[PDB]
RNA sequence: GGCUCAGUAGGACGGCGAUAAUCCACCCGCAGCAGAGACAAGGAUAACCGCGGCAAGCUGCGGCUAAGACAUGGACAGGCUGCGGCGCGGGGAGGCGCGGGCAGCGGACAGGGAGCGGCUGCGGCGGAGUUGCUGGCCCAUCAGCUGGUAGGUAGGGUAAGGGCCUACCUAGGCGACGACGGGUGACGGGGGGUGAGAGCCCGGAACCGGAGAGGGAGCCUGAGAAACAGCUCCCACGUCCAAGGACGGCAGCAGGCGCGGAACUUGCCCAAUCCCGGCGGGGGAGGCAGCCACAAGACGUCGCACGGCAAAGGAGU
């Protein structure tokens, strides 16, 4: 199961579990209060604050449970020829168990920038839009 | 090999250059290690020496407790015995000798310990004077015992023109006093000491002000 | 390189100094006083460039030696003293008290002051903060702090202190429709009134002012300092007045309109 | 013929800086003391500037109050202009770059470097 | 600071950010600094006085003696950690600041008759470390690459987030929108050249950033170095020795050799520009002059006095 007993931030000022609002004009997830996961990676239950940039990709593969691949892909201008390039590049970001199951392979996701929460991940989900809406 | 003596009580110092067969006597000791003088030579019967350091014919220390008698490299500090550091936390490694004796020594440093039954001229005969006298005033008021209320470098010159005996020219020896009360040191401690509690009750009263002004009711 | 830079090239100095290409290989670095060196002249310009009072470093010596200087009434014998805006240099010797603050061509000037208006000065805060035991002391920008304020005093906004006291007597909030002067940017040494303030939450509030003539141009808040409510300057005005004439304008008056 | 461009008054420095057009078509600071109550020694002239056609040199002229001020701030050469002090020596650059560095070897006062040197010698 | 551009194809640089993930010297503004016998502070050591060793570089023994050195004395606070925990302020966002709690630690003036100087904290300033996004050469006769690799949990470690490291566990991660590998006689940029322009080419070279000090690696001290006109060692070159040992790193300034097509005086000086130092000092930074048709610009076909200069010389009469 797990390795320590699973623990939250005790909650400064459901008034049993602890949750925040990362703000920057954005909404706490109601799987998020009303859940028992204990991510402490996770904007709104976790240790992380968002800082700096916040775009908006899709998800490119949903593999390897709480990260994500997002793709964002972007136009850039060569001044030579007056044409625009296709360019991308992937964030592993990571997913919150707030949204599992709601975010799948496809949606736009709008990431924040966090820490350096592993190696190659320094964005957060913090909200997401659904392909088919 | 040479053998440097001095004495500590007596404050004389030389050196007695021994012969080859007295330095084979005196191999495989180390500092710190106490030889009669029987072993040195008959005219050194009864004394009781204490080997403190030595040198080389390459020019080394002996440094005290590395327990060989060759030549070693060591990697020294500051403070290190054979190593003068100049620059701040600068460590070289420097060529000692270890604490053994061996043929390989130039000179010996000893002390003497207890003085023998004859008298050596340059050495036992001789007193030669302790270089400085105190600066600090418990130090000096306990060495001449001097009155507390008494100025301290006036009550030492009272004491030379006293033993002196019809001298025309006296030259006076350096004499600075430290660590004393003084009208500066006390001047010093009440005035910081009244600021202090001029500090807590100005504080105090910028608190009221400002619990009066801006928060007048509570 | 890497470390505390103990010198400063001459092209490298900042241009509202105004130090010639020609003089030398360094300028002047200041000591890290009181103000940012983006926004802090030091002492060693002002009295050789702006009062010419020493040519030579020899004199400038001598005048910070025979400590004739003073600055927000302290003494302050160090060549590259920082002094920044709205500092108030007071020498007894010629009785002169001057101002330091920025002029129309984005430089630094000496605007000469009464003797009564060298008794305070303005320091816009920087953060306000509850030290231990509950003293609610805030910071200005210029790094001075000041305790027991009015509780009303919040970010951005300048404070009218004393010189020969350390307590604030005056305050000056940062509202729409105040006296505002533009410490950096590219409208340096403007004086406007502040139109709109717009939030931008995450960075950067962006002030929005129109001067006298009517000119409109917009600044971070950051570069807005309050120098009076709608009614009266807090104040003097140096020459020019912060009006920023236009390179049209400057040319209708040399050929007509 | 003298005539002053500007008069400024260094009242910290205790001295007045004027600036000067003289000019002589087809020594100097005789006559410069003859327009103001100033002694020869109390007056200093930084530069003789003039431009490339006309007979017209203009001179930077300091006029202070005392000789002690004037020795004081002025710099050391410009003294040496007036009256040649040569107050301090400062034997040649090459001869105290020599003396110093000999002096920063050298651990201890001298008098116990130069015995311990000379008893090597003598041995 | 100065020099240099080997490495570096992103550990760089530039633009825009982040540090709510961090540390700090000078300096500036604030608060403060233990009543302890206190009209008071303890043992040392260098200098020095001698005696020496040793070719030299360097070093020993003895004797005394200082402090704004090193201690002792003495805890109101700040601080640290765990647990508890309401609010009041700030911030986009919080136990971030502060007040209120219980414990376990721990912890700021015994200085001076030339101005003061110490130390603790908060806020700057001055720095610094990490870091996000993004842009910038060539080769596809380089098409698949990746194993600490991608992630999770937990601990360690760090000033600090992090596979940074470790333990266990997921199977990921990147790629023709060019990964990966290679090449570069590649420091990047501000910029420069050239063209009407689109472009092409260059950027060693003033300023900024990076990196290096013969090749390396390791470290001490310190706020800051993995420092090199610091140390320790290895390697490659080189030097001195009395043969036991001792040293050298001019990609600092001149100067020499070598290299080549290819690049100056072993000059003078802190006068100017500035820096270190709490001032008198130091500065081959830097300036002045000399050398060179290397370049830009202007103009032709010999000696006093003056003038300036740190000094000299030149400009100018
Ligand atoms: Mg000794
Ligand atoms: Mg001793
Ligand atoms: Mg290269
Ligand atoms: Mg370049
Ligand atoms: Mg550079």
């Amino acid at each position: 199961k797990a390795k320590t007993y699973p623990k939250q931030k005790k909650p400064h000022l459901k008034p049993e579990r602890y949750y925040k609002n990362i703000g920057m004009g954005y909404n706490v997830p109601e799987t998020a209060i009303n859940g028992t996961y204990i991510d402490k990676k996770c904007p709104f239950t976790g240790n992380v604050t968002i800082r700096g940039r916040i775009f908006k990709g899709e998800v490119f593969k949903m593999k390897q449970e709480k990260t994500i691949v997002v793709v964002k892909r972007y136009f850039h201008y060569n001044k030579k020829y007056k044409r625009y390039e296709r360019r991308n590049t992937k964030f592993n970001v990571h997913l919150s168990p707030c949204f599992f199951g709601l975010v799948r392979v496809g949606d736009t996701v709008t990431c924040g920038e966090t820490r350096a929460l592993s190696k190659t991940k320094h964005f957060a989900v913090i909200d997401y839009k659904q392909k088919d809406s | 090999m040479k053998l440097n003596v001095a004495y500590p009580a007596k404050g004389t110092q030389k050196m007695i250059p021994i012969d080859f067969q007295t330095s084979m006597r005196l191999y495989g000791l180390r500092l710190g290690a106490q030889v009669e003088g029987e072993l040195i030579g008959e005219d050194f019967r009864g004394y009781v020496f204490k080997i403190t350091g030595g040198d080389d014919v390459s020019g080394l220390p002996m440094k005290d407790g590395v327990f060989t008698d060759k030549r070693v490299r060591l990697l020294l500090k500051k403070g290190n015995k054979g190593y003068r550091c100049r620059e701040k936390g600068v460590r070289k490694r420097k060529s000692v000798r270890g604490c053994i004796i061996s043929g390989e020594i130039a000179v010996v440093s000893m002390i003497i310990l207890k003085e023998g039954e004859k008298p050596i001229e340059g050495l036992t005969d001789r007193v030669v004077e302790c270089s400085h006298l105190p600066k600090r005033a418990s130090k000096l008021r306990k060495l001449f015992n001097i009155p507390k209320d008494a100025n301290i470098v006036e009550f030492i010159k009272e004491q030379i023109r006293n033993n002196s005996d019809s001298e025309k020219k006296i030259r006076y020896p350096r004499i600075k006093v430290t660590r004393l009360i003084t009208p500066m040191r006390i001047e010093r401690k009440r005035k910081r000491l009244e600021e202090k509690e001029a500090r807590k009750i100005k504080s105090e009263n910028e608190r009221k002000e400002y619990m009066k002004k801006y928060y007048p009711e509570k | 390189t890497r470390g505390p830079r103990r010198h400063l090239k001459r092209l490298n100095a900042p241009s509202s100094w105004q130090l010639d290409k020609l003089g030398g290989k360094y300028a002047p670095k200041p000591s890290s006083g009181p103000h940012r060196l983006s926004e802090c002249i030091p002492l060693c310009i002002l009295l050789t460039r702006k009062l010419e009072y020493a040519t030579t470093t020899k004199e400038l010596k001598y005048i910070l030696r025979k400590k004739m200087i003073k600055v927000n009434g302290v003494v302050r014998t160090d060549k590259d003293f920082p002094v920044g805006f709205m500092d108030v240099i007071s020498i007894d010797t010629t009785n002169e008290n001057m101002r330091l603050l920025y002029s129309n061509n984005r430089a630094f000037m000496l605007h000469n002051i009464s003797s009564e208006e060298a008794t305070y000065r303005l320091c816009r805060v920087s953060k306000k903060k509850m030290g231990i035991g509950g003293i609610p002391y805030i910071y200005t920008q210029d790094g001075s702090t000041f305790r027991y304020c009015d509780p009303k005093i919040n970010v951005n906004d300048v404070v009218k202190v004393n010189i020969k006291e350390k307590k604030v007597v005056g305050f000056l909030p940062f509202k729409s429709g105040m006296k505002v002067f533009i410490t950096k940017g590219k409208n340096l040494g403007c004086i406007g009134v502040i139109s709109g303030i717009e939030k931008h939450m995450g960075s950067h509030d962006i002030a929005y002012v129109v001067d006298a003539k009517g000119r409109s141009f917009s600044t971070r808040t950051s570069n807005a300092f309050i120098i009076g409510d709608s009614e009266s300057y807090w104040i003097s005005l140096p020459e020019g007045e912060g009006i920023k004439i236009s390179e049209l304008e400057k040319s209708n008056i040399k050929y007509g309109e | 013929e003298t005539q002053i461009c500007m008069m400024r008054e260094n009242r910290p420095l205790q001295r007045r800086e004027v600036v000067l057009s003289i000019s002589h078509p087809k020594d100097i600071c005789s006559q410069i003391s003859s327009l103001f109550k100033v002694r020869k020694e109390l007056i200093i002239v930084s530069g003789c500037s003039t431009r490339f056609g006309t007979h017209q040199t203009k001179c930077k002229v300091r006029i202070y109050e005392s000789p002690e001020m004037l020795r004081e701030i002025e710099r050391d050469f410009v003294v040496k202009r007036k009256t040649g002090e040569e107050v301090r020596k400062k034997k040649a650059r090459r001869v105290r770059k020599k003396e110093r560095k000999e002096k920063a070897k050298i651990f201890g006062t001298l008098r116990r470097h130069l015995k311990k040197a000379e008893k090597r010698a003598q041995k």
